[PDB]
RNA sequence: GUCUACGGCCAUACCACCCUGAACGCGCCCGAUCUCGUCUGAUCUCGGAAGCUAAGCAGGGUCGGGCCUGGUUAGUACUUGGAUGGGAGACCGCCUGGGAAUACCGGGUGCUGUAGGCUU
RNA sequence: CCGUGGAGCAGAAGGGCAAAAGCUCGCUUGAUCUUGAUUUUCAGUACGAAUACAGACCGUGAAAGCGGGGCCUCACGAUC
RNA sequence: GAUUAGAGGUCUUGGGGCCGAAACGAUCUCAACCUAUUCUCAAACUUUAAAUGGGUAAGAAGCCCGGCUCGCUGGUGUGG
């Protein structure tokens, strides 16, 4: 025959990886270089920006590591955009930009630093970096945590990075992964980046659908038709969303509703139950076999 | 041809087995470690007798073989050709060395391999005989006359276990009747109350 | 009843030709393969050096390509038409995939060019199921469970029912 | 003319008959071997 | 004679524990060492940068300098008939806070607190840790059951 | 009661098979104009929302394997210090202290930090 | 499809290593200039080797960072 | 890494035969193989793992307050 690979010795000698590595969620090799502060800085926090693009949502958080577990100081979710105006299209590059800007403004507004470091109020999509103003508190600084995402040109993590940078946070970066960088010419097209930020790359797609096909367009953008969004008005609604975000970035928690205390999953049965079960299984097998014989 | 056995009786060196470091070791003379009707079940040879060492020493592989031959000869003479089962429970793994003299002297005096011996502790079994209940004095006499092929002092002990097993003979039969151990080959398998119920059903069906 | 989308679909079809020596034969085999598959195939270097087959270390000795979707079922239909929808019990693997070979290529709808010559090839199909991308995606990889995987019997049933073929014993 | 190669037979007695004294621990240990830029800071702070 | 290699005879000392190979847990990197902490040395073979010499393995020293990735510590080494307090630089992986000092610190806080308290009360309280005193007199009550005899068992051979 | 994002300790968390998942979510899933990358839109990247808990995932089950923690083995093995103890030796006994590990037999099968949801 | 490393990492051996220290690509020359401190043999002297820094010029990456030779343990030389 | 012995499975192959044109169709077998067991081992093996032993601490150079300096680190008279 053949050896059994998953042998008792195999399990005895097997060493499991970390839980996050087993679930595939964390790259500890990158985390070690990302979240570790220099020893002569002592307990100076090393803030970092976590951006995670989900199948239906964008998660943006600000976190610094602590022994019992890293603590989140500010967080912003893409599904909060309908409050500010973006009713649909919660995953695209524009939505990433708005959620990053919202996270930045929320941090500063919590943090008492709005009148300083306004950043790029007028979006340009070019290389911008904030400088600390003398006689005033220094600009907030953090580093991007791309996670397991492939950092190729035009990634929505970099879109969120640009959004927060225009918001006012000081994050080191280069205009190489923004949409618009042309590898061959090694140049940056701020206008192309701006149109990607404002969502024109979806507007021309919908107009392209208008050009030839209608049912395919409905299939591709069903909720767009239901929410009554047209290709031309997307730039205006994104501008309005940016204005509303910069106006009122504070977050209010939803009121808590009392629980009815209903258990939805099976509880763990006890030793007495699981022993009675095997006892009666043996009794039943014996009583069945004594007749079947 | 070989040096007297008194020159290698005490466990004076660390165990020096044959391995990738100790090469060129001549083959030990003893190759067969059990004989008789070894292809017998566990319920026909209940009586078990051990020869137990009383000294901490090292026994030569060849002396092991000589004692085995003597015991087998007496057993085939007494209890028939297949009324017993021998088992030598000592394998020679510690090789000994010799620094032969042909005149360098004691320079570079690390020996070449000469033979193999087995290190024996106090109260350790050397040979075991399993047979029927009635051949008790036959077993005792066979082991007694095999004692003369060994150095040091040895004792004969009629074990209270059943055959070559680790279970007491005075409830071995009760336990096998109750089906707590299942016979196989020349031994038994313990069946604890821990496996999946499928095995329990299989062996109670 | 049934789950509407636990059904069986082919997820990739692999074509290969192993010529055993680099050169004009190899590039012409690549040409016929790319004409058949509508895309550029790739060369595979020899893993080791064995002189019984007259090959050495790291030279291209085989040309292979993979297809998905529309072109995949068209090529598979051509191959099964050549093989008159006839397969054997041992042609199916334990994991649900299967395959076969064509001794020469111009029968399945390829014009005979005397310069390129003649070449056989191996067809292989990997039966899939919606959700098999979990086993190979990057972020949160995992197994595909026990119920969801494909067995030899399910592959046989799918082949005999969708393409009304016959599985002769052998 | 062989001879003994190495030993430490009397060494413990020789050490102990004068006693293995611990290093002279004392406050205000020297600042040599400290990070240069932190040292430069401490000098600036003391200066001002 | 022997070899003067820097890692001679460390195949077990610098090895990893059973079923504990792999990525170093980040809590070791996320600890704070200041000037003057008492700290333990335990060489870890997973990282080879800044590995302490084998003679300081298992020794306890005092931190005197903190740097980006490593720490300088003063530790005593017995050389022949004299002890030298020498300072070595160890990367942060091979280091660990000593718990022998925190017990004394907690004891200091606690007996200082109980000295501050009862100062107004005027009562007496013991602070010095006295050694284990001899057991005092007491009564052992039998509950009507007499103690059972103990006798040696007869010799009878097992092997 | 429970999930997601980031985690700490890294199997009491793993492995095999089976049963159940309300809502949100996570997913599977639908396409390749744009960004991006491949022999292949399979992976990666991007644009979505017709369908589904099938799978992942979560909870539970197995006289389950493993793992963790106890009892037994056992005051056994070994061992600090002592004797003008025994023995031809090999070794052993005692006094003064410390004191294991298999087999075998029990119990358990993730805790928890920050932020944000669902159970109106 | 299974596969905790049973392979590979130039060489002896040992330690270490799995989205890596292994394999394949892209770009480069931190194998560069410079003052000190420390460890290893030690007399606590040199050479050799090594470790943390600091000051410039750089490389790479989106970045955090990493890099002043080889994953570590050996591969080398006073005065005139 | 060495090492003895029997048990149960199959065609996974080989060896003696046998009915078979042949047929994993079939008969014994001997084997190699697999699964549970079993005897005996390691200075250059090890999951475990002592006794003896090697460091460190057992306060005034310590704790608790208030305030200054810093060109370092700094969301923050933050951290040090
Ligand atoms: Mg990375
Ligand atoms: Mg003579
Ligand atoms: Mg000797
Ligand atoms: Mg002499
Ligand atoms: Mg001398
Ligand atoms: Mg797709
Ligand atoms: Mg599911
Ligand atoms: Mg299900
Ligand atoms: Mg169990
Ligand atoms: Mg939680
Ligand atoms: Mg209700
Ligand atoms: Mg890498
Ligand atoms: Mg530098
Ligand atoms: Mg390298």
């Amino acid at each position: 025959f053949v050896k059994v690979v998953k042998n008792k010795a195999y399990f005895k000698r097997y060493q499991v990886k970390f839980r996050r590595r087993r679930e595939g969620k964390t790259d500890y090799y990158a985390r070690k270089r990302l979240v570790i502060q220099d020893k002569n800085k002592y307990n100076t926090p090393k803030y970092r920006m976590i951006v995670r693009v989900t199948n239906r949502d964008i998660i943006c958080q600000i976190a610094y590591a602590r022994i019992e577990g890293d603590m989140i100081v500010c967080a912003a979710y893409a599904h909060e955009l309908p409050k500010y105006g973006v009713k649909v299209g919660l995953t695209n590059y524009a939505a990433a930009y708005c959620t990053g800007l919202l996270l930045a403004r929320r941090l500063l507004n919590r943090f008492g630093m709005d009148k300083i470091y306004e950043g790029q109020v007028e979006v340009t999509g070019d290389e911008y970096n904030v400088e600390s103003i003398d006689g005033q508190p220094g600009a907030f600084t953090c580093y991007l945590d791309a996670g397991l995402a492939r950092t190729t040109t035009g990634n929505k993590v970099f879109g969120a990075l640009k959004g927060a940078v225009d918001g006012g946070l000081s994050i080191p970066h280069s205009t190489k992964r923004f949409p618009g960088y042309d590898s061959e010419s090694k140049e940056f097209n701020a206008e192309v980046h701006r149109k990607h930020i404002m969502g024109q790359n979806v507007a021309d797609y919908m107009r392209y659908l208008m050009e030839e096909d209608e049912d395919a367009y409905k299939k591709q953008f069903s909720q767009y038709i239901k929410n009554n969004v047209t290709p031309d008005m997307m730039e205006e609604m994104y501008k309005k969303a940016h204005a509303a975000i910069r106006e009122n970035p504070v977050y209010e928690k939803k009121p808590k509703r009392e629980v009815k205390k209903k258990r939805w999953n099976r509880p763990k049965m006890s030793l007495a139950q699981k022993k009675d079960r095997v006892a009666q299984k043996k009794a039943s097998f014996l009583r069945a076999q004594e007749r079947a014989a | 041809g070989r040096r007297p056995a008194r020159c290698y009786r005490y466990c004076k060196n660390k165990p020096y087995p044959k391995s990738r470091f100790c090469r060129g070791v001549p083959d030990a003379k003893i190759r067969i470690f059990d004989l008789g009707r070894k292809k017998a079940k566990v319920d026909e040879f209940p009586l078990c007798g051990h020869m137990v060492s009383d000294e901490y020493e090292q026994l030569s592989s060849e002396a092991l073989e000589a004692a085995r031959i003597c015991a087998n000869k007496y057993m085939v003479k007494s209890c028939g050709k297949d009324g017993f089962h021998i088992r030598v429970r000592l394998h020679p793994f510690h090789v000994i060395r010799i620094n032969k003299m042909l005149q360098t002297g004691m320079r570079g005096a690390f020996g070449k391999p000469q033979g193999t011996v087995a290190r024996v502790h106090i109260g350790q079994v050397i040979m075991s005989i399993r047979t029927k209940l009635q051949n008790k004095e036959h077993v005792v006499e066979a082991l007694r006359r095999a004692k003369f092929k060994f150095p040091g002092r040895q004792k004969i002990h009629i074990s209270k276990k059943w055959g070559f097993t680790k279970f007491n003979a005075d409830e071995f039969e009760d336990m096998v009747a109750e089906k707590r151990l299942i016979p196989d080959g020349c031994g038994v398998k313990y069946i604890p109350n821990r496996g999946p119920l499928d095995k329990w059903r299989a062996l109670h069906s | 009843k049934e789950n509407p989308m636990r059904e069986l679909r082919i997820r990739k079809l692999c074509l290969n030709i192993c010529v055993g020596e680099s050169g004009d034969r190899l590039t012409r085999a690549a040409k016929v393969l790319e004409q058949l598959t509508g895309q550029t195939p790739v060369f595979s270097k020899a893993r080791y050096t064995v002189r019984s087959f007259g090959i050495r270390r790291n030279e291209k000795i085989a040309v292979h390509c993979t297809v998905r979707g529309a072109k995949a079922e068209e090529i598979l239909e051509k191959g099964l038409k050549v093989r008159e929808y006839e397969l054997r019990k041992n042609n199916f693997s334990d994991t649900g995939n299967f395959g076969f070979g064509i001794q020469e290529h111009i029968d399945l709808g390829i014009k005979y060019d005397p310069s390129i010559g003649i070449y056989g090839l191996d067809f292989y199909v990997v039966l899939g199921r919606p959700g098999f991308s979990i086993a190979d995606k990057k972020r949160r990889t995992g197994c595909i469970g026990a119920k969801h995987r494909i067995s030899k019997e399910e592959a046989m049933r799918w082949f005999q029912q969708k393409y009304d073929g016959i599985i002769l014993p052998g | 003319a062989k001879s003994k190669n190495h030993t430490t037979h009397n060494q413990s007695r020789k050490w102990h008959r004068n006693g293995i004294k611990k290093p002279r621990s004392q406050r205000y240990e020297s600042l040599k071997g400290v990070d240069p830029k932190f040292l430069r800071n401490m000098r600036f702070a003391k200066k001002h | 004679t022997n070899t003067k290699g820097k890692r001679r005879g460390t195949r077990y000392m610098f090895s990893r524990p059973f079923r504990k190979h792999g990525v170093v847990p980040l809590a070791t990197y996320m600890r704070i060492y200041k000037k003057g902490d008492i700290v333990d040395i335990k060489g870890m073979g997973t990282v080879q940068k800044g590995m302490p010499h084998k003679c300081y393995h298992g020794k306890t020293g005092r931190v005197y300098n903190v740097t980006q990735h490593a720490v300088g510590i003063v530790v005593n080494k017995q050389v022949k008939g004299k002890i030298l307090a020498k300072r070595i630089n160890v990367r942060i992986e091979h280091i660990k806070h000593s718990k022998s000092r925190d017990s004394f610190l907690k004891r200091v806080k606690e007996n200082d607190q109980k000295k501050k308290e009862a100062k107004e009360k005027g009562t007496w309280v013991q602070l010095k840790r006295q050694p284990a005193p001899p057991r005092e007199a007491h009564f052992v009550r039998t509950n009507g059951k007499e103690p059972e005899l103990l006798e040696p068992i007869p010799y009878e051979f097992m092997a």
